[PDB]
């Protein structure tokens, strides 16, 4: 039933900041939709960025932070380094479901 | 060192069932839940449903209802879930993630996925 939107494809440059968010055709996104940022590194892997909203999973550079900006759930990247190149997906738990996001392809070095 | 094993592969004709494992090492295995997902370029991420070890009870994505059947092996630490008619849809990637249902709610260990090629 629901949606979950993210940008396309963010294009950034080294050094430089980014945001990523994801938005819901329910409403407002909020701590309790548990937004979940998933990486993919090129060539199919995954690795679990945030859950919680904003609780980094362990490992991942300190450069990377979730929080809620609005009606809408965000992934901020400070100081962008190419090894962060990859598709950013982010979910959402509706009720019964999680119903994930369509990906972003954040290009690093743009 | 957390690690969630799959198979690589499965090639079958179509209207061909197959079962699918998924196996665990590294940490305590029936304290976590088990979600599969599949993948399949336009986005693809469609959560396919979750299996919670203890219980064997689950909670499926209803579009795939008459599809797909979880089941575990607590012994061996190894989920399952089969497809029953692979119609060729199906032609895609089919993860296990692990995520804590009694957690910091993530899915942070993802298995390397078993691809399906109809
Ligand atoms: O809610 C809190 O108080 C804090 C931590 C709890 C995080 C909430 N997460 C959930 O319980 C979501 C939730 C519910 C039912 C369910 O079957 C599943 N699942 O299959 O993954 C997730």
């Amino acid at each position: 039933q629901a949606v979950v939107t993210q940008e396309s494809a963010l294009t950034t440059s080294p050094g430089e900041t980014v945001t990523l968010t994801c938005r819901s055709s329910t409403g407002a996104v909020t701590t309790s939709n548990y937004a979940n940022w998933v990486q993919e590194k090129p060539d199919h892997l995954f690795t679990g960025l945030i859950g919680g909203t904003n609780n980094r999973a362990p490992g991942v550079p300190a450069r990377f932070s979730g929080s809620l900006i609005g009606n809408k759930a965000a992934l901020t990247i400070t100081g962008a380094q190419t090894e962060d190149e990859a598709i950013y997906f982010c979910a959402l738990w509706y009720s019964n479901h999680w119903v994930f996001g369509g990906g972003t392809k954040l290009t690093v070095l743009e | 060192q957390v690690q969630l094993q799959q198979p690589g592969a499965e090639l079958v004709k179509p209207g061909a069932s197959v079962k699918l494992s998924c196996k665990a090492s590294g940490y305590t295995f029936t304290s976590y839940w088990m979600h599969w997902v599949k993948q399949r370029p336009g986005r693809g991420l469609e959560w396919i449903g979750r299996i919670d070890p203890n219980s064997g009870g689950t909670k499926y994505n209803e579009k795939f209802k008459s599809k797909a059947t979880l089941t575990v092996d607590k012994p061996s630490s190894t989920a399952y879930m089969q497809l029953s008619s692979l119609t060729s849809e199906d032609s895609a990637v089919y993860y296990c993630a692990r995520y804590d249902y009694y957690g910091s709610s993530y899915f942070d260990y993802w298995g390397q996925g078993t691809t399906v090629t109809v």
